[PDB]
């Protein structure tokens, strides 16, 4: 009922090789062609990838800046308020970006800021202005 | 089994059932009550048992009944019916037994038996046992036919049959009890030696062997489970089936490799797109960094837009740096995966040259067992006797197998050197025209009631006919004779003066250089006490090697031997013998096989006796005059010796029944 | 072996 293990006996395959007197060596040669074409492709992409790998030499170490550690203060300096408004204008709703720009404010505090001063800082206008971009 | 079931087993019979034959002889029993059937069965088994427990003497009905116990010894006519049925079809009192009731004073009916091969001898001994006038016509100057033993001094070696394929249910068991045969076990271990003389490593050995068996099983699965049995309009042979299975293996291998390398490609391309990403990212990070520096240049105090600009670019830059570090992690992962894939590649090939060579040797072994190119065996049916295997280890006859036919020919009327040239069977009897093989003008005529024809299927196959049948065999029997297969197989006896091989090794191989030459001298046997080695030639090679002189052949032999053992170790053979069976005109081959397009059914056709047309027109359809026996006739055990012998016993029973009458069927 | 037992016809 079942072929031996390690033995692969499909209907489609048998009918496919039986058709001709040498459909055997035909299909087998086709497979050899597929095989070699594939390995060629491998060589190719291996070399382009080796080239790209050569470009990235140096990493980004020269361009990495140290990390500011400023604790979150609840009070909003007029400085930090202005930072904020600009940050909105550039980032829109990305509250995280905004928090990182200001540095000593958390995202919740950010949202609060949004709400409280939403009148006085016309934050509506600001957001739509960012949306234009 | 053991007990009376043991006997029923030993006699190739189901201890708990009535066979079709027994049904025919005893239709009152089977159609009747189960109880009685069981009685019958026990009577049969117990008689069997008796004979078997001592087959050196005749088992008379009186004796049988005397040793029977109640209630089984009540219905004495049943006991008698049974005893006779058994005696008749030689399930008992067959072979060579001291006759209790001395042979009948005056004979009855006349039977001419063509050929004193084993089937022949067996039947003849039975027919004589039953009191007919039997006479045998052997073309040769010796008995046995395809049981042939070379002897010179103490050198003794079978060019014919040689192996007893197991004793469980083998009549030959009985015969051996009757005849002094030095039987010896066959140590199954068989080393292989590539063309060079280097032994094949156990790794290789077992791997190949296993893949072989798996291939076979594969073909079988192809055959029965898939009904792969007719490619073109031609039937399919084992050969083609194996070839296909193999080609599918190679193809599958290629598929595996391709899938794998393609996985690797896909991954490589992922890596590519990744790298591109990372590079553009580093560019953006470079430019950002620059801009941040330029914004840091603007020294404080600064209005808030400026401060926002520095803070901004710093945020953005730390961001892109983050992103890039992630991408670098991902690159790490892709790279190690690619090392994994590139580290685990599927098998390079399906079969190497050494592999395919050893495989070829296993195939040569197969072609040897069946004595024919696997291209010829019937895919479906080539293994149909397989379900009747004897149990036990296969043995060899140390003192030459011929010791048996000879022993069978004691007391028989045999005419050696008599080639039968024509068989004439008529409504009123038969006449058989034969010539003296020595002086082929010296003619003989033999007239008789019936003619039992143990002519080798090859001889029957001959064109133009070695033996003429008048009137001609009918279309159905001829066609059966054309469809069947007769194979070829030869042996080379090498007689040296001292043992230079492994005396604990019974058989060892030699792997053929090519596919074509895989049969060519592929196997050796040390079975004899004497320094005698036996080389085999099978397959395609067996037919071609017959057109080559002895000396050349023994040449190639000693060559391979030297290659395996060393040039300063292989003496010249004091005596050398080479069989050519396909040449032998009293054989025309080795034994039969189930050619593609043939089946077992044709073995049955070969057995069916012939009934001649009526002399006077409008006369009753006669008695059957022409009977066939022999190895090619017995569906469940062809190409053997036990096979022959049984066919002989069978026909003798049939013939006797026909002319002396069966009194046990009432 | 296989088939086959040992040295049979098949
Ligand atoms: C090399 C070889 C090895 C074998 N090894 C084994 C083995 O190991 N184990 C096993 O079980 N079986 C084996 N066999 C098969 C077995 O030997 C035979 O099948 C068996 O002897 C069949 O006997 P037979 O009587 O039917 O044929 P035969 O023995 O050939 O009887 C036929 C007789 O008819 C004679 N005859 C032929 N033509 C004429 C004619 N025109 N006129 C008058 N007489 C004629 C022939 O001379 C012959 O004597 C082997 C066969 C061969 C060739």
């Amino acid at each position: 009922r079942k072929p031996p293990k390690g033995m692969f006996l499909s209907q489609e395959d048998v009918e496919a090789v039986s058709a001709n007197a040498t459909a055997a060596t035909t299909v087998l040669r086709q497979l050899d062609m597929e095989l070699v074409s594939v390995k060629r492709q491998i060589q190719n992409i291996k070399q382009t990838n080796s080239a790209l790998k050569e470009k990235l030499d140096g990493g980004i170490e020269p361009y990495r800046l140290p990390e500011v550690i400023q604790k979150c203060n609840a009070r909003w300096t007029t400085e930090e308020q202005l930072l904020a408004v600009q940050a909105i204008r550039k980032y829109g709703r990305d509250f995280q970006a905004i928090s990182d720009v200001i540095g000593n404010k958390s995202v919740v505090q950010v949202k609060n800021f949004f709400v409280n001063y939403r009148r006085r800082f016309n934050i509506d206008e600001v957001l739509q202005e960012w949306e234009a971009e | 089994p053991s007990g009376v079931e043991g006997a029923a087993f030993q006699s190739r019979l189901p201890h708990d059932r009535m066979t079709s034959q027994e049904a025919a002889c005893f239709p009152d029993i089977i159609s009747g009550p189960q109880q009685t059937q069981k009685v019958f069965l026990f009577i049969r088994n117990r008689t069997l048992q008796l004979w078997l427990d001592n087959p050196k003497i005749q088992l008379t009905f009186e004796a049988t009944l005397q040793q029977l116990e109640a209630p089984y010894n009540s219905d004495t006519v049943l006991v008698h019916r049974v005893h006779s049925y058994l005696e008749r079809h030689g399930l008992i009192n067959f072979g060579i037994y001291k006759r209790i009731k001395p042979l009948p004073t005056k004979k009855t009916g006349k039977v001419i038996i063509i050929g004193s091969g084993v089937s022949g001898l067996a039947a003849a001994r039975q027919l004589q046992s039953f009191g007919m006038d039997v006479t045998l016509l052997e073309a040769r100057d010796r008995v046995g036919g395809r049981v042939a033993t070379f002897r010179k001094g103490n050198y003794v070696a079978d060019l014919g049959a040689m192996v007893v394929t197991g004793l469980g249910g083998n009549p030959m068991a009985v015969v051996s009890k009757q005849v002094n045969m030095e039987l010896a076990k066959i140590k199954q271990k068989c080393p292989l030696y590539e063309a060079n003389g280097q032994a094949v490593p156990k790794e290789k050995d077992e791997m190949v062997e296993q893949e072989f068996n798996r291939l076979l099983e594969a073909t079988s699965y192809l055959s029965h489970q898939l009904d792969f049995n007719v490619l073109n309009n031609k039937p399919v042979s084992l050969g083609q089936a194996l070839e296909v299975v193999i080609q599918l293996q190679e193809k599958h291998v290629k598929d595996e490799q391709i899938e794998h390398w393609k996985k690797i490609v896909k991954t490589q391309e992922e890596l590519k797109e990744l790298l591109n990403k990372m590079v553009n990212l580093k560019e953006k990070i470079k430019e950002l960094h620059q801009q941040y520096k330029e914004a840091s240049e603007v020294k404080p105090p600064r209005d808030i837009t400026a401060e926002f600009l520095v803070k901004s670019k710093h945020r953005d830059l730390t961001a892109l740096c983050k992103e890039y570090d992630e991408l670098a992690e991902t690159q790490g992962k892709l790279e190690e995966k690619l090392q994994e894939l590139e580290a685990n590649p599927p098998s390079d090939v399906y079969l190497s040259s050494r592999d395919r060579q050893i495989l070829d040797w296993h195939f040569a072994n197969l072609e040897f067992a069946n004595a024919t190119p696997l291209s010829t065996l019937s895919l479906k049916h080539w293994d149909q006797d397989d379900d009747f295997e004897f149990t036990g280890s296969h043995l060899t006859v140390r003192n030459g197998y011929s010791c048996v036919p000879v022993a069978l020919a004691e007391g028989l009327d045999i005419k050696l050197n008599t080639a039968v040239r024509q068989v004439r069977y008529t409504a009123s009897g038969c006449e058989v025209i034969a010539v003296n093989t020595r002086s082929t003008s010296q003619t003989f005529i033999y007239k008789c009631d019936a003619v039992l024809c143990t002519l080798p299927l090859g001889v029957l196959k001959q064109q133009p006919p070695a033996v003429q049948f008048v009137p001609p065999l009918p279309e159905w029997k001829t066609s059966a004779v054309q469809r069947m297969g007769f194979g070829n197989l030869n042996k080379v006896v090498l007689c040296f003066d001292r043992v230079f091989w492994d005396p604990s090794v019974n058989l060892f191989g030699h792997v053929g250089s090519t596919t074509a030459s895989r049969g060519e001298l592929f196997l050796f046997w040390n079975l004899y006490k004497a320094p005698i080695l036996l080389a085999l030639v099978a397959g395609e090679a067996a037919g071609i090697m017959e057109n080559i002189s002895d000396d050349v052949i023994v040449g190639r032999c000693l060559a391979i031997l030297k290659g395996i053992f060393g040039s300063s170790a292989v003496p010249q053979p004091k005596e050398t013998v080479v069989s050519r069976w396909r040449a032998d005109p009293w054989a025309r081959g080795s034994y039969s096989y189930v050619a593609a397009g043939s089946s077992g059914n044709d073995y049955d056709l070969m057995a069916q006796p012939i009934t001649p047309g009526p002399s006077i027109p409008g006369a009753p359809q006669p008695i059957p005059r022409l009977f066939f026996a022999g190895e090619h006739t017995i569906r469940n055990y062809p190409a053997t010796v036990h096979g022959a012998l049984l066919s002989g016993l069978r026909e003798a029973g049939r013939i006797a029944d026909q002319f002396l009458g069966a009194m046990y069927t009432l | 072996x296989x088939x086959x037992a040992f040295l049979a016809a098949x």
